């Protein structure tokens, strides 16, 4: 069984090397996750007021496809895999939401291989951030400048929310256009304040005091708050990437050990047979 | 001393002009009230029902003076010589 | 002027005698 | 076809924003401040006695009960006066100040660092560079020097 | 000024932030904050088989989008 | 004393020149109300249907004062001697 | 010297025109009071209650000045000659 | 009571001076209206056509009041001796 | 020169009008002061009390000027023969 | 009764003064128009071309009310000898 | 040229009225100064003490012009015979 | 009837006082234009050269109105007698 | 023709009133020049010291215009017979 | 028709009052032309040197109108008999 035994030996050694390589990846990922979990203490505070500007009741999709002419879907993907089911579930959501009027400018390498094979012509390009530098305001400004190449009427920034180490769920920011946000702002500043949806806040004073503000400053308000939204999306998907990779690496190690005990049983069984 | 009591029967018809010179001055001070109502309603239309009491009240008491600036000018032509 | 003021000086002198004369009767 | 397995949450709903009420009574005597750089805050609903900001139209002061006013912040400093008479300054890089009638201030910037963390030696070398940039005839350098000066001159004034 | 030059408000804020990071003191805060100004990002579009950069919206702030 | 009654047949006119001085000063009130409407509708475009009633009101009544003033400047020339 | 004591009776009647002209100016005050209370009550409705006393006070005093003016204009026709 | 009917053929003119003093005051109203149109349209260009009717309608009556004042002033020279 | 001393008793009764013409101008001041207090208290209620004294001061002294004016128009009627 | 027609030759020359007081009040109007254009074009320079008519158009009318006020004075000095 | 020197005694008094009208005008400046203080201290409470000297000064001198205008109107009744 | 033409020489001068009062009002027109230029250039320095023509234009036109007023004064002091 | 030169010794007093009606107006020019400091000092306290010269300069020239008006009104009381 | 040519010497003086009253008005020009420069300098200190010429210009070209109004009230007391 010379060929057989050398095959099992090579398999064993390949898995024993793959184990320590994956363990190295896990150590790097822990060293990148324990830095960024610091965000959790200091979270849920910067868009405390942005939502009142841009939030709204849940508008159905089948009507918004009619109301608009070119939507936009910005999925925040990861530069490298082993995450688990972040990128795939994002793509599943998007091909569940697929409509004649959509345009996709993504964030990551792994939105470049999948989307173009799934969404051939709607998918335009992507944005990349080699994570040597923590993400900035101006990265989200770059993202906004790439979004504003499209004459879009609504932007759905899809991202992954880190509810905990065991829960990395989906989330969206449904940003409106400026020339629609302003009209709705006037229409809501005129009428009285009656919240039409539970969990939505009353912001009629907000929308009057914004009317007190000149045009350029309202444009700046919109851009600033959209940028903060994009920025929180990027930060949350970063933390979620580093929080799901450890899970998808631990189960990799489980599977590798499951392969390695098989290899080490068949090796010793073949060896014992060859001796007998 | 010498003593002349002179009665000018045309003065009746001069003070009316001077009195009516002030009937129009409450007008700016009336339009200011409605202008303020418009501006305030623009700043907060939810309050646009709670304010017009304080607009009406700033019209009559800012129009009535004109009446008392005008009634003189009508009390100074028709009753006096 | 000197010929104008010489007689004019008497013109007003004539005027003041008369005015006292008309008033001081009624006065 | 699986009828829409995915139903993603709305990320805005996680932030417990303030409910802007019209008010029925008394006025607060201390404001509830929130100051947020890029994503991380520096102060989370701290009680404050006053706060002084700088805008384009000009400087401004915010005691409790201040009227509702959303407004720019010019690049400069920002003073925060707590109840005990002390103070805390913050160099910022623009942003927005949202004041409510409920004594709830939300200042949202791009940067926020105290004066203690800024030095005069590393600034006096940048000022003349910004000036020479403003004197170099070209749009791509003159405006950069103008902006750098827009931020630096308040610091030159306040550090002295 | 910078408005009619064509740069947006966000680039202006980022320039001011870069300046604040330039002057501010050495220590854990600068170590923390220069990461929020240094540039690493790109945009890439997949051609028929290969990648290519979208060189129309630049990262460097001295420049203007076109 | 001595009772000298006099009737000056020119006071018909002088006072009419006074009243006619107060006929313009409501024009600034009219203009104020219209200006305020413009600024409000620029501040709240969809309120421009709810404010125009007050404009039209504050324009008229202001103007009415002027007319009353003008009435004197017409009731002081043609009917009085 | 000569001494002509003359009593013009028509001076009962030219000065009331001037006073009545002055009765209309305080309207510009009264409105400017209410015009403020609106705007304030728009900027801070929660303080709409702690400002109305000052509004009524300013109005009453701006009105009392006009009341003394009209009292001159009315005390100069009836009791004097 | 000695009756002295004096007719002063110069008082036709003084009135036309006084009235003229009120012909310029509606000019500031006209300019106020155009100014407000400018500032509104700057605040909101999309509302440039909807407000222009009121900008015309304020001029068209401020000017009318000034024209009535001038009618009084000119009708105090050429018809009355 | 011939010396005619004439005493126009009616001049007890025109200057009092001319004074009353200017009793209402300080009403604008009082109104401005209270209006500014209202607007400031709207902007910052906690300064309201700290600003309330100055308002009162700016009311009284302004008002006091009017009173002096009014005093003249009472010293020009009841004491002067 | 007696009938004394007097023709005063100085009313040619007093009313023209009075009218000459009203030639300046349109100046503040012209200035308000041009100043409003400045401030508006500062708010939005892209409208500076859609607004220049209503500035020009707001001068020529507001200027005319001066010229007529200047007509009377130059129609009351030189032709009314 | 017959020379009639005449002393009109009532001119002691009319002119005082003409001065009294100018006593209330500085009140608007007083009110402007205190209003400015209020609005500024609302803009910055921390400067509330560093502006007060620039009010009391700008008040009192602005009030001084109300004393002279009054002093004349008392230097023109009691001393002038 | 009797015919007394009288030429009052002093009326060459009184009107020149009144006309001189309308020379200082356009100063507000000049200031309202230069101040607007300052504020606009402060709000947008890039436009500082695009607004300077309108500054000079408005100032010139206001100053020309004041100059016509001064013409009616100086052409009424000297050439008339 | 007949010739009557008359010297009225009372018109050394009426004018002294009218000039004093213009002594209180520059008070506004004082307050406007201190108010604008406070605001400018509330918006930029760093600029609190290099603006202050212009405050005192404008106050001084306005007060100087008032002082010239008063120098007339005193030059029109004491030096003239 | 009889002709009485009368030279009223007192009218050397009344008009000087009427002109002096228009000497204080340009202060509101001057002060405004300074009240702008502060506020402008509070809005953009870097423009503080580019704006002072356009402040001094209105300062001087308002004081010019004031001095041309005062030249009348000094060219009417001392040069006219």
């Amino acid at each position: 069984g010379g060929g057989t035994i050398r095959f099992w030996r090579e398999k064993l050694e390949g898995y024993k090397k793959y184990h320590q390589i994956v363990k190295t990846i896990k150590m790097v990922t822990l060293a990148k996750y324990r830095q960024t979990v610091v965000r959790t203490r200091v979270r849920d505070q910067t868009l405390r007021y942005t939502r009142k500007a841009l939030d709204a009741k849940t508008q159905d999709d089948q009507e918004v496809i009619e109301k608009s002419e070119c939507l936009l879907y910005v999925p925040i993907t990861t530069n490298r895999g082993s995450c688990g089911a972040l990128n795939t579930n994002m793509v599943r959501y998007l091909q569940e939401v697929e409509n004649p009027k959509m345009t996709i400018i993504s964030v990551g390498k792994k939105a470049l291989d999948a989307m173009t094979k799934v969404f051939q012509d709607t998918y335009r390009r992507t944005i990349l951030n080699d994570m040597k530098q923590a993400m900035s305001f101006q990265f989200a400004a770059y993202v906004l400048e790439h979004m504003n190449t499209v004459p879009w009427d609504r932007a759905q920034i899809v991202y992954n929310r880190y509810h905990g180490a065991a829960s990395q769920k989906l989330a969206i920011f449904n940003l409106p256009k400026f020339e629609d946000w302003k009209q709705k702002l006037e229409e809501d500043s005129a009428g009285d304040g009656k919240i039409e949806e539970d969990g939505l806040l009353q912001s009629l004073p907000m929308k009057t005091a914004l009317g007190e503000l000149e045009e350029t400053a309202v444009e700046d308000f919109y851009n600033f708050h959209s940028c903060l939204a994009v920025l929180n999306a990027v930060s949350e998907n970063e933390l979620s990437e580093y929080a799901a990779r450890i899970v998808a690496v631990e189960n990799q190690l489980g599977n590798i050990t499951g392969l390695m005990q098989l290899a080490d049983y068949t090796y010793n069984k073949t060896r014992k047979e060859l001796i007998t | 001393a010498i003593a002349y009591e002179v009665t000018v029967n045309g003065a009746n018809l001069i003070g009316a002009g001077m009195a009516a010179s002030g009937v129009g001055v409450p007008a700016i001070g009336v339009a200011m009230c409605f202008s303020s109502y418009m501006l305030a309603a623009a700043r907060q239309p939810n309050m646009s029902a709670k304010l017009l009491p304080y607009c009406i009240l700033g019209f009559a008491l800012s129009e009535a003076l004109a009446l008392f600036t005008l009634l003189i000018a009508l009390l100074e032509l028709f009753v006096f010589s | 002027k000197e010929k104008e003021a010489q007689e004019m000086a008497v013109v007003m002198e004539k005027l003041e005698k008369e005015i006292q004369e008309w008033l001081k009767t009624m006065e | 076809q699986d009828p829409r397995k995915f139903f993603p949450d709305n990320g805005f709903r996680f932030f417990d924003g303030p409910e802007d009420s019209f008010g029925d009574g008394n006025i607060p005597a201390q404001i509830i401040l929130t100051l947020t750089r890029q994503d991380e805050f520096i102060l989370k609903q701290e009680p404050v006695a006053a706060i002084t900001i700088r805008t384009n139209e000009g400087e401004m002061g915010v005691l409790a009960g201040h009227e509702y006013t959303v407004q720019q912040l010019a690049p400069g400093i920002l003073e925060v006066e707590y109840e005990g008479g002390k103070k805390d300054q913050y160099v910022i890089s623009g942003g927005f100040a949202h004041v409510n009638d409920t004594g709830v201030v939300d200042i949202n910037t791009v940067e926020a660092v105290p004066l203690e963390e800024i030095d005069h030696e590393k600034l006096a070398k940048a000022l003349e560079e910004a000036r020479a940039k403003s004197q170099s005839p070209d749009e791509a350098v003159r405006i950069q020097g103008e902006i750098a000066l827009e931020i630096f001159e308040p610091l030159e004034a306040a550090l002295h | 000024s910078w408005r009619d030059a064509g740069i947006s408000y966000l680039r202006y804020l980022s320039i001011v932030t870069r300046c604040i990071h330039e002057v501010q003191k050495e220590g854990p805060l600068l170590t923390k904050n220069v990461r929020f100004s240094t540039i690493g990002w790109k945009s890439l579009y997949l051609d028929h088989g290969a990648t290519k950069e979208y060189t129309a919206i630049p990262a460097e702030l001295e420049k203007i989008p076109e």
